[PDB]
Order: C-alpha cells, then structure tokens, then sequence
RNA sequence: AAACUCCAGUUGACACAAAAUAGACUACGAAAGUGGCUUUAACAUAUCUGAACACACAAUAGCUAAGACCCAAACUGGGAUUAGAUACCCCACUAUGCUUAGCCCUAAACCUCAACAGUUAAAUCAACAAAACUGCUCGCCAGAACACUACGAGCCACAGCUUAAAACUCAAA
C-alpha cells in the first residue's frame, strides 16, 4: 500500500544529510518499495529532547518519504531505520491522502433526553 | 495463492492494462494491495471454478465459496496467532455456518453439492447423534467392552473347528 | 432492596468455609477412602462384564487404569 | 510516635510499571472487556429460535514454572489509639498486581430488562423500577428455612468448581 515515512534526521551539513537520505531510500526499495517523492520539511528545534543512539538532540531535518510498499516491508523498514544512527526518530504511517473524507451535511442536533437517558 | 504479480480485480478488465509501464504493473498488482484484496481474487477463482453463474453472488453456492475464503484466511491467521481468542471464535462460528449451507445445498441440489465439496475440498459429515462427555470412565469402559467383545468373538470360533473335527470322526 | 437474603447466604458461606478449614485434614482422610472404594467399584464393573461374557479372566494384556489418582 | 538521615533540594542521564487533557464523547466487541503511538492481520451468518453438561470463550482473586520489579499491596512486623483493637490511623516489607507458558472457570459476570418479530389502538397501569402490550421459541420457577449444604457423578480443579436433595422445624417467609 502507500505509506508516508517521517523522518527526522541528525543536525547534520548537506553531504552528510543527502548521504542519510539516499541510504534511506535505497533501503526501502530494496525491501521492494516504489518510492514516490521525497519532501524537505526544513530543520527546525524538537518539541522536546531526543536520545537517540547515546545522543541528545535538540533540532533535527525533517523529511517526508511517500512511497508505495509491499505490507511486509514496512516491519523491515522499521528494523532498518531503528539501527541507523543518524535518524532521531522514523515512524510509517498510511498516507494520510489514500483514505477519503466523506462529506459532512452539517451537526444534527442530539436530544437531550438521550444524553441523560444514555 | 495467486501469484503476487497478479493484478486486482478491479484493473483486470480495464483496455490497455498490459502495455503500461511495469512500475504500473507492480502498483495494481497483488504485492502492493493488502491480503483482502488476495482473498477477492480467490473467490473469483472458485467461483468461475465451480458455480454455473461466475456472477451471481446471492445462490447458495456463492456464500458457501466466500465463506470458504474466509475460513482459510482465519486459519492463516491463527496460524501466527494462537491465542487470538476473538478470530478462534470467527473460526469456530464460519465453519458451522459453512456446514448449515452446506447442508440446506445437499437437501436441494445434490448435483451442486457435489461440486462445490469437490472444488473446494470439503469432506461433508453427518453431525453425531449426541452430545455428552466421553469422561474416563466411559472411555476406559467402551475399551474394555470392545476388547471383551473381541475376545469372545475369537473363543465362539474355536468352538466351530472342535465340533467340526468331532464330528468328523464319527464318519 | 434489603440485603437480608444475602446476609443470611453470607453467614452460612463463612462458617462453612471455616467449617471445612478446621476439619481439613479429617476431609482428607475421608475424600482419599472414598476415591479407592470408588476405584474398586469402577473396577468390579469391568470385572462384572468380562464374567458376564463367558471369559474367565480379563482380555488378554488389558490392565484396569487407575482413574481417580491425581496423577 | 515509629521510620530514614550514603537524607533532602536543583540539574542531567534513565523502565519488561502505568497510560493527564481529549472524554461534556458514548464508540468497538458475543460477553468478559476495550480509551498513549505506529504498522500487519482482522471483526461469522442473504429467515429466525436452538445446550449447567457438546464446542469456544469468560473481570478480579488464586495455582504451577521461569523472568521483570517503579509504584501500590493481603499477610506479617513496628508505631499509635482502645476497657480490649487480631481493626479503623502512620511506617516498612512480602505474596500478588506485569511478562511468558500452562492451569483454575468464579462475580451485585447486573440495563438486576432472555432471542427474534410486531403494535402504539385498546384497559395506560397492583406498587416501585424502565410507558403498556402481542406473536413465536428456548431456558427457568412452584411457601420459608435446612441449602452457594449432604451424597452421587464429572472436572489439569484435591481447603475447589458444576449439578443438587432429604429428615427434623415453622405459619409464615
Ligand atoms: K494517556
Ligand atoms: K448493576
Ligand atoms: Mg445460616
Ligand atoms: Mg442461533
Ligand atoms: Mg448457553
Ligand atoms: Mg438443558
Ligand atoms: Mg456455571
Ligand atoms: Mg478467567
Ligand atoms: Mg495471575
Ligand atoms: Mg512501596
Ligand atoms: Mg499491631
Ligand atoms: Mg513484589
Ligand atoms: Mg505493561
Ligand atoms: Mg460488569
Ligand atoms: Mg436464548
Ligand atoms: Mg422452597
Ligand atoms: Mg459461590
Ligand atoms: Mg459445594
Ligand atoms: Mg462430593
């Protein structure tokens, strides 16, 4: 299915982040994955302090990879990314723009009657 | 199961699908779609196989075939997870509304039950006549009246040759 | 409503849950007799049916188990 | 009062424990249950009804084995209270609550409302609860107490669970 990966990297200089992020994808297409785009978010301070990999880390670059995976792929693909000492944190998730919203009349009014009695 | 290059069942029929880019082969394939969509293509399979009408979905021969691809994928399940109390459960319901299908198949098409048993692999059985524990000591006992049963059948036959060899010499 | 029913069930539980406490070791004794006597009954009922048929001693190898013992 | 005083406060590192707010929501699941995040698998049945025992489940507590152990905590120990205090109050700590694999099979397991279908006109209707009913099916009940007991049988249960009487007694319950 299609998945959206984020990805924080380590505060790193632009060789070292393109080095990061080309090991990145080429481990999902080698799990077999077709990967679709790939998004700079900007680097930015963290909500909060990160350890990772006997560091702590107060900014990160954010990355988004879309990408189309068979389903078996993405446990490899976390396995992968938790060894990689240069991710602060990588989380895959479904891509939010396959799942469609369904349209919305309006807010029916609830009974109050039903609250209490619920 | 069907090969993961297959495609889904929806893209299957749609012109010109066999001279798009294998990116998009690989795309509307099996491989990248969830299990259920493995499952839809396994139905359409066993129903081309076995019913008359591949697209009535609403004979009796149809649910018993959807269930059946159902029941095989609770049983993948549980093969990883054994504890999963709430699929054993979904298991365990599928198969005995299976087998009421089944049996309201037999009572009206025999001809139709008969292939549905051999398309999808089902040996039909008859439902035990009673329910009740076979606790130990009626287990203990059923053995040992089978085995005095047995014993008593041996001894009645050697009491056929010694009057038949008396009687003999009397000739 | 009142809880009167369940207190008189209440009471009747506790005493005999301690009545079973003091006298433990005794039910013991007695639940230990009554499995071997029920055993002995099991297996005169097997003995019973082999007689009946006209043998005169069990199937050959066939040992009676012992099916009350908590092994 | 006891207890601690390698104690306390700030800062940093840090879990096999537990999951503010959302939630004033009322959803998911057969029930039991389920409220941090992600992913995978996945939520039976195109007529209903249908089991103490068949089949599969079933909170908490508890058992067997190997682990984890922050905090809570039966029991136990100490402090205090008291005529006494095997309690309520304070402190410490264990089984236990967790994980894994097996058991055990209970609950005020309760919307205290059996499943399905139908009706709102009749009398609205003992009372209270939760407006009053019809069809149909299964389960169950027939004064109280004896009795979540005795005996029998079954069960990985052995101080257990399930099923479950009788005698004596009363004119009530
Ligand atoms: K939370
Ligand atoms: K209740
Ligand atoms: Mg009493
Ligand atoms: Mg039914
Ligand atoms: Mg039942
Ligand atoms: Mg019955
Ligand atoms: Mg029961
Ligand atoms: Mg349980
Ligand atoms: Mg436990
Ligand atoms: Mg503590
Ligand atoms: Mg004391
Ligand atoms: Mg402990
Ligand atoms: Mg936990
Ligand atoms: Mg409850
Ligand atoms: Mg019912
Ligand atoms: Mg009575
Ligand atoms: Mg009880
Ligand atoms: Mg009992
Ligand atoms: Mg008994």
């Amino acid at each position: 299915p299609r998945y959206e990966l984020a990805l924080i990297l380590k505060a790193m200089q632009r060789p070292e982040t393109a080095a990061t992020l080309k090991r990145t994808i080429e481990a999902l297409m080698d799990r077999g994955a077709i990967v679709r785009d790939l998004e700079n978010l900007g680097e930015r301070a963290l909500p909060y302090r990160i350890s990772a990999h006997s560091q702590q880390h107060n900014r990160g670059g954010y990355f988004l990879v879309d990408f189309y995976a068979p389903t078996a792929a993405v446990e490899s693909m976390v396995e992968h990314l938790s060894r990689d000492i240069d991710v602060i944190r990588g989380n895959i998730v479904k891509h939010p723009l396959t799942q469609e919203l369904k349209e919305c009349e309006g807010i029916v009014p609830v009974p109050l009657a039903e609250k209490l009695y619920s | 199961d069907p090969p993961p290059s297959t495609l889904l069942k929806d893209y299957q029929n749609v012109p010109g699908i066999e001279k798009v880019d294998d990116v998009v082969k690989r795309l509307l394939s099996l491989e990248m779609a969830n299990k259920k969509e493995m499952l839809k293509i396994k139905q359409e399979q066993f129903m081309k196989k076995i019913v008359a009408n591949p697209e009535d979905t609403r004979s009796l021969e149809a649910r018993i075939i959807a269930l059946s691809v159902k029941i095989r994928s609770y049983e993948e399940h549980l093969e990883k997870h054994r504890k999963d109390k709430a699929h054993k459960r979904y298991l365990l319901m599928s198969i005995d509304q299976r087998k009421k299908m089944l049996k309201n198949l037999r009572n009206t098409n025999y001809d139709v039950f008969e292939k549905i048993c051999w398309g999808l692999g089902i040996e039909y059985t008859f439902p035990p006549l009673y329910y009740r524990r076979a606790h130990r000591r009626f287990v203990t006992k059923k053995a040992l009246c089978i085995r005095v049963f047995q014993e008593t059948q041996k001894l009645k036959k050697r009491r056929r040759a010694l009057k038949a060899a008396a009687a003999a010499q009397k000739q | 409503k009142n809880v009167l029913k369940i207190r008189r069930r209440k009471m009747n539980h506790h005493k005999y849950r301690k009545l079973v406490k003091k006298t433990r070791f005794l039910r013991r004794k007695v639940q230990e007799g009554r499995l071997r006597r029920k055993q002995i009954k099991f297996e005169k009922d097997l003995r019973r049916i082999w007689l009946k048929a006209g043998l005169k001693e069990a199937p050959e190898g066939w040992q009676t188990p012992k099916i009350y013992l908590r092994g």
